[PDB]
């Protein structure tokens, strides 16, 4: 949803991006959704398919992980959290064939 | 050193009574349908008169075999028709070629008319209109 | 999986010693002929290969059967997958019903032994190593892919009933 | 593993006897040859070790029908198959 | 042989050792008490669902 | 060579000079002093190049090569002492003398500066061969077989005569491979085509096509005492290299006709190995293993551009160190069966244990199992040859698939049991009968560690 | 050992503490432990080695050769300066081949440090290495007279192609 | 004992193959290819800090 | 599938005078176990059964052999045969091949081995 065109920068892989590559994005509620910082995203070892929504809180789940080192659950709840942060950006996606059913219908 | 009834000769057709046996007991008296007769296509110089081929074959399997040897371990003494294709090949099954193995693979060639369509879990059908239409509609707003 | 079949092949090969040589399934009896040790691991194994119901595999079965829930796929694959794993339940009552059910039938001089400790050393150790495998494993890695979590209506457990036709 | 004399192949071979119900616990111990109450053709020359073709049953070739009427005969060459007593 | 303490048998039940029957009954109780986490606390889908999105409007 | 072959001619009145059977422990005792010396001076650097001393030697440098030639007098002396001890001791003078006088001329052969000392160097042999072929054999096949060993060797190397010479009065002189800076190229022409065909066709009757093997399961198949000659013959085979030395320049630019001598070579190779597991000769069953994978180089050295002269050397001392030894497996086990049929010689592997190591380590260097001088032979030859086309993959992959169920029906005929027959085969493989069996696994795979050694210029 | 600008590397920059629990932690146990045992027959032995190898002291020197003559000497019959002209060329194309081997070591010396991204990011390598490798195979390499070596008699005739075709040929260029 | 059969078994190769290794990360010019920390926030050796 | 294979038939009575055929093995055998068993042999017995197997097989197939008919003379379509396709393949390619390697161009930068 977000995005501009023609990368300054010829890196591919991408993180050429207008700032952060959705699924799909945004599109309609919100037209805009932002986003982490890119700074941090690329000082933050970590792979692609995980620069999406919710991975500010996932970048703060996931260092309890070695914050608490010898632990079996860091945190559960927040990962229940995290999952309702995963599950209402989802619904919010899954939202596209109840209006592209009826908003290719005619009017 | 044997060279007396050494190998066979020009044959199939020089007295085939004289050649088993003399010595080679392929047959007993030239009645045996293993009289050194079977040239099998002349004019091709493999297996002439020849106490050797096309006699009964598809496999010495080594089963029960109790006079001695018999058949493949344990050496009886002149047996040898034709060999290295035969210490590996056995005898027949059940059934019979009623080849269903092609048939068995037919089923995903039917199959591969469900090649042709996706797979995507949302919605169901829905394939009788244009009411499906896979993307997306209008821009924004 | 490397737990599984190491155990498995092990834990009957206590049994064909155990009649000296049949190895069929046939000819066998019920479970408990002098067995207590092994048939107790043979249900274990055996209801693992069921598909999982709080078992050792549960966070690698489930995890894919329900990662090929929204998928690009052949469409005749889910047709092919899943069905293969109600094939896999039949596999467990079979080795039950003809080695650990029936009415001992086999030729005579019933000379079984299972008392040998290099043995129950032996399957004493991976038995205990296979129930908490994957509640350690799974507990402690990190994540490399993003999960699925929505399963709605109609669509969503019956792979359990898969197995318990 | 398990060693084995000649003292138990003498009694499974009578008692298989008197497991049948055709034949009494009044016949010979080891010779009466079969035909001594044996009948008639068929099933009193194969069937009489088709209990023991459970038992023992270790696939009993086609030599082992007419060798088998005497009844001491049988327990002869069962010692010389299955490596047995000294 | 050598030593004959598990004896063969003429279809008599030859028996156990009497602590072969100890360790076999323990490693039914250990998984039964596994399944605590099953069900407490574990349940089909927490996940959440949604109440049919239709009123987008 | 400064003297090398000074010493090994000073071995030839050793032997008839010395006591009664002393001759036998005299001539080996010598023989491999040399080995040391022929490492000597020889293996240095290394940078164009090493002309060695005058035109008798530019050292062989690029490709040695000659170290294994100078291993077999001390291997064949071990091997043929089997059944030649019943003949007289004026003969058995004999045999060793023109063995030795074997070793002369390929020690100048290899090096030898030039390309006209070459031929009469190429030809200096094939006389003390026929006299180890005719003489000392076995019942009857030998004397034609004697003259199909001639007759296309000969038939073929003298229309090199006729071309070498042309040269030698055309452009300059041949004298050197150093004066060939000055190289005009050979363009496409009607005469340019035989002076590329009759100075080729002369290497093509040793190292064979499909076409013109018709010698080679002749002279292995009736042969010496215990491979006597068999395992010099299998050098003299790849001692025919010297297309080497000649096409890599002298009428460089000729591959527009090089296509009926790839697909003749090519298509072959698939064919002459699957034309041998039907085999009922044991030596004959090796006579055509080493048609096959000999016959891949003749697709290396046409096929230019290294990457496959990495392998294309290192493929001639492959099978140089393993076709010897399969030979050596099957010159012993005839000592005690006295038939060369590989049906009778079952019932083995229980009777004698020691040697079933001998057997696999052999047929495990065709199945190759990377880390060996052979699968780093190979996979050179398979990556250059992809970059020809890419559809050479196909034959020779099925090339690779054959020879690994060729190999092993070869080991797997003595894993059977109960014999039968045979109040003989006693022996239990005596102190000789494996260390002449040694020696072959201990170098091949020694060389495997640091193989810079056997590669080419590159 | 080097010099880091041939084999280049960014510093270290290693976070550490956060342990925020009073859990229990084996680290503690393992590093506070072990590295004293192997500590012993190591740090001692190699210390003695080094003494004693600091007795006497053995001497090579850098061995750097003569280039007077280069290239398009001499006449055609020569044979004694076409001689050196082929001793300056191979030593140009065995060097030369290792100076890609440098290279190539620098393209894995940023993707195992990085691992992650490992594509936007180093900015260099794959710009580096695609311009020198494509600058490798044009006028260096005899596509395909590689079997002889073909020293000046071909070394410069993919060059004289590069002279006689190229730069003049393209019309009009 | 379980004193001199555990301690020839293990102890001393470790020793071995420690000293063809420090000895050698200073002599070849790629040791070890370690990669990154993978960091979150910012504290460790250094003094950045994140919010 | 390879084969039917025939394993039982019908006799009683044609040709019931056929026996006897067991006393040629019978006679054989009685020579072999005669011969088999000695206090000193060491060594095979010759069996020439093998004999008749190998030199009827390695040589006396040329003697034999004359070009009468047109199935020896099939083999131009098994030898000169499938060489004629082999080459038909190859000359089509580095052909093609070349065409495009020098008008245009296919392969990338690194390619510096070839
Ligand atoms: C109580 C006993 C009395 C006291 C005994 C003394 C104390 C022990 C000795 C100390 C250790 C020395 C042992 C040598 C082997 C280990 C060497 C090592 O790891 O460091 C490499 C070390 C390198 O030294 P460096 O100073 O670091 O660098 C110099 C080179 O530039 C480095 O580069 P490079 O040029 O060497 O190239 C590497 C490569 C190149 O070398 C080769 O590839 C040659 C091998 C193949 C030859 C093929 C050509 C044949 C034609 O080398 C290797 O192959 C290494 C493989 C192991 C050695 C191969 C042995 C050759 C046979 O040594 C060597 O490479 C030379 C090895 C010489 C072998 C000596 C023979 C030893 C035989 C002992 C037998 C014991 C039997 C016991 C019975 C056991 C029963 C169970
Ligand atoms: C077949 C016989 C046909 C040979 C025809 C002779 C070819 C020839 O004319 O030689 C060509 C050439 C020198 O001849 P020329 O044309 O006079 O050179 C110009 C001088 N200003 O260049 C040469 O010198 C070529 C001389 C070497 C070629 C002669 C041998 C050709 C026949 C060998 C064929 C291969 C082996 C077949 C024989 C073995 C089996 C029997």
């Amino acid at each position: 949803a977000r995005r501009y065109l023609g990368d300054a920068s010829v890196e591919p892989d991408p993180l050429r991006m207008p700032t952060f590559p959705p699924d799909y994005g945004f599109p309609e509620r919100k037209e805009r959704e932002m986003v982490a910082t890119q700074q941090e995203m690329n000082d933050a070892q970590l792979v692609l398919q995980q620069r999406d929504y919710c991975a500010h809180y996932l970048i703060r789940f996931l260092k309890c992980k070695r914050d608490s080192f010898p632990n079996f659950l860091a945190c559960k709840h927040e990962r229940h959290d995290w999952d309702y942060c995963e599950h209402l950006d989802y619904v919010k996606r899954m939202k596209e064939f109840e209006r592209e059913r009826r908003l290719l219908q005619r009017k | 050193a044997s060279h007396i009834t050494k190998d066979m000769l020009p044959g199939p057709y020089p007295k085939t009574p004289e050649e088993r046996a003399a010595a080679a007991k392929k047959y007993n008296m030239r009645v045996e349908d293993y009289e050194p007769y079977p040239d099998d296509g002349t004019g091709y110089g493999d297996y002439p008169k020849l106490p050797d081929r096309s006699q009964q074959e598809r496999d010495p399997w080594y089963d029960w075999d109790h006079p001695d040897l018999r058949l493949n371990w344990g050496e009886p003494m002149h047996w040898d028709l034709d060999m290295y294709i035969r210490n590996r090949v056995d005898t027949s099954p059940t059934p019979v070629n009623w080849n269903l193995m092609c048939k068995h693979l037919f089923g995903f060639v039917a199959f591969m008319l469900f090649m042709f369509w996706v797979g995507e879990t949302y919605p169901a059908y829905q394939p009788v209109g244009p009411k499906q239409y896979p993307y997306n509609n209008l821009y924004l707003e | 999986h490397a737990f599984f079949k190491a155990m498995l092949f092990m834990c009957s090969g206590s049994i064909i010693h155990s009649l000296n040589d049949e190895q069929d399934i046939r000819k066998m009896g019920g479970l408990f002929k002098a067995m207590p040790f092994t048939t107790t691991a043979l249900i274990v194994g055996s209801l693992a290969l069921t598909g999982m119901p709080f078992l050792t595999g549960f966070y690698s079965k489930d995890l894919i059967i329900e990662a090929a829930n929204t998928s690009y796929t052949n469409a005749w694959a889910l047709l092919m997958t899943l069905i293969a794993t109600s094939f896999t339940a039949i596999y467990s009552t079979r080795i039950i019903f003809f080695a650990l059910l029936g009415q001992p039938r086999f030729p005579t001089l019933v000379n079984i032994n299972e008392n040998n400790p290099l043995l129950i050393n032996s399957i004493k150790r991976l038995l205990i190593g296979s129930l908490f495998a994957g509640y350690i494993i799974s507990n402690n890695i990190p994540p490399t892919t993003i999960p699925q979590m929505t399963m709605p209506y109609y669509l969503k457990t019956t792979a359990l009933i898969v197995t318990i036709l | 593993a398990p060693p084995l004399t000649l003292e138990g192949i003498k009694d499974r071979v009578l008692y298989v006897l008197k497991l049948y119900d055709k034949i009494d616990p009044e016949k010979l111990s080891v010779n009466s040859h079969f035909m001594k109450d044996l009948g008639l053709d068929s099933l009193d020359q194969v069937e009489i070790i088709m209990a023991m073709e459970d038992e023992f049953g270790f696939e009993i070739p086609d030599i082992d029908a007419e060798k088998l009427m005497c009844p001491q005969e049988i327990v002869d060459y069962i010692a010389d198959k299955k490596d047995v007593y000294e | 042989g050598g030593g004959a303490h598990i004896e063969p048998r003429y279809r008599q039940f030859p028996q156990l050792t009497r602590s072969q029957v100890i360790q076999a009954e323990f490693f039914s109780a250990t998984m039964w008490f596994w399944i605590l986490w099953r069900f407490w606390h574990d349940s089909d889908a927490v996940l959440g669902h949604f109440p049919y999105p239709d009123p987008s409007q | 060579m400064l003297k090398y072959i000074i010493p090994t001619i000073m071995l030839m009145p050793l032997t008839w000079l010395s006591k009664n059977n002393m001759i036998w422990v005299n001539s080996t005792a010598h023989s491999l002093l040399i080995s040391f010396t022929s490492l000597l001076l020889m293996n240095q650097f290394g940078d164009n190049s090493l002309n060695f001393s005058l035109l008798f030697f530019s050292d062989s440098l690029s490709t040695p090569l000659l170290i294994l030639t100078m291993w077999l007098l001390p291997l064949m002396l071990m091997a043929s002492q089997h059944h030649l001890s019943k003949e007289n001791l004026t003969r058995k003078k004999l045999f060793i003398t023109m063995l030795i006088s074997l070793q002369l001329f390929l020690i100048m052969t290899f090096t030898a500066m030039e390309l006209i000392l070459f031929y009469i160097l190429f030809e200096a042999t094939l006389v003390p061969t026929l006299i180890i072929i005719t003489r000392w054999g076995n019942q009857t096949e030998r004397l034609n077989a004697g003259l199909y060993f001639l007759f296309y060797t000969l038939a073929g190397s003298l229309p090199l005569l006729v071309a070498l010479i042309y040269i030698q009065n055309t452009v300059g002189s041949l004298n050197f491979l150093m004066l060939q800076y000055w190289v005009q190229p050979v363009h496409n022409s009607w005469s340019n085509v035989f002076m590329w065909l009759a100075c080729m066709m002369a290497f093509m009757v040793k190292m064979p096509l499909y076409g013109l093997h018709l010698w080679l399961p002749k002279a292995h198949v009736e042969a010496p005492i215990a491979g006597s000659m068999v395992l010099a013959a299998v050098l003299l085979k790849l001692g025919g290299y010297g297309m080497l030395r000649i096409t890599l320049i002298l009428n460089p630019m000729t591959d527009f006709m090089a296509y009926p001598f790839i697909m003749l070579s090519l298509w072959g190779m698939i064919m002459t190995s699957s034309i041998c597991l039907r085999q009922t000769d044991l030596k004959s069953l090796i006579a055509y293993s080493s048609v096959s994978h000999m016959a891949l180089v003749i697709v290396a050295i046409l096929i230019q551009t290294p990457w496959s002269y990495m392998g294309a050397t290192a493929l001639m001392i492959a099978h140089g160190l393993t076709s010897s030894m399969l030979f050596c497996l099957a010159n012993s086990n005839y000592e005690r069966i006295h038939s060369r049929t590989m049906i009778l010689a079952r019932g083995l592997q229980t009777l004698l244990p020691l040697m079933a190591t001998w057997w696999l380590l052999a047929s495990l260097t065709n199945l190759a199992l990377p880390p060996t001088i052979n699968l780093i032979g190979e996979l050179f030859v398979v990556m250059s040859t992809f970059s020809w086309s890419n559809i050479t993959i196909i034959l020779m992959g099925v090339n690779m698939v054959i020879t690994a169920l060729y190999s092993l029906y070869m080991l797997i005929m003595t894993q059977r049991g109960k014999y039968t027959y045979h109040i003989n085969n006693i022996s239990p493989s005596f102190t000789r009968e494996n260390a002449l069996m040694s020696l072959h696994i201990l170098p091949l795979l020694l060389l495997t560690l640091n193989p810079k050694i056997i590669l080419g210029p590159l | 050992s080097w010099d880091k600008d041939v084999y280049p590397e960014p510093p270290r920059r290693t976070p550490a503490p956060s342990p925020q629990t009073s859990l229990p932690n084996p680290i503690t146990y393992l590093t506070k432990a072990f590295d004293l045992l192997v500590d012993r027959p190591v740090t001692l032995v190699r210390e003695f080695i080094e003494r004693q190898h600091a007795k006497n002291k053995y001497y090579y020197y850098h061995r750097e050769f003569r280039r007077v003559p280069d290239i398009t000497e001499c006449q055609e019959k020569d044979v004694l300066c076409m001689f050196e002209a082929e001793m300056q060329w191979r030593r140009d194309y065995k060097v030369d081949q290792e100076i890609v081997n440098i290279i190539q070591e620098r393209l894995k010396a940023c993707q195992q440090r990085e691992g992650e991204s490992h594509r936007q990011n180093c900015a260099k390598e794959l710009e580096q290495f695609t311009q020198v490798v494509k600058a490798y195979q044009d006028r260096y390499h005899d596509l395909g007279a590689h079997y002889s070596a073909r020293k000046c008699l071909a070394k410069q005739k993919q060059r004289m192609l590069a002279e006689r075709k190229a730069a003049k040929e393209a019309a009009a260029a | 004992r379980h004193s001199i059969f555990a301690f020839t078994h293990v102890l001393i190769p470790v020793w071995i193959i420690h000293y063809y290794l420090k000895y050698h990360v200073t002599t070849k010019p790629y040791t070890i290819v370690e990669k990154k920390p993978r960091i979150f926030p910012g504290d460790t050796i250094l003094e950045t800090g994140e919010v | 599938t390879t084969l039917d294979p025939a394993e039982y038939d019908i006799s009683s009575e044609t040709r019931k005078a056929q026996a006897e055929r067991l006393a040629i093995r019978s006679r054989l055998k009685r020579e072999y176990q005669l011969q088999y068993y000695d206090p000193s042999r060491r060594g095979v017995i010759e069996d020439p059964a093998l004999v008749r197997w190998t030199y009827a097989r390695s040589a006396n197939i040329y003697p034999n052999f004359r070009p009468n008919t047109k199935t020896s003379l099939l083999g131009a379509l098994f030898g000169i045969g499938p060489l004629v396709f082999w080459y038909y393949v190859f000359k089509t390619d580095r052909d093609r091949k070349e065409k495009l390697i020098q008008e245009g161009k296919l392969d990338r930068t690194f390619n510096i081995s070839y």
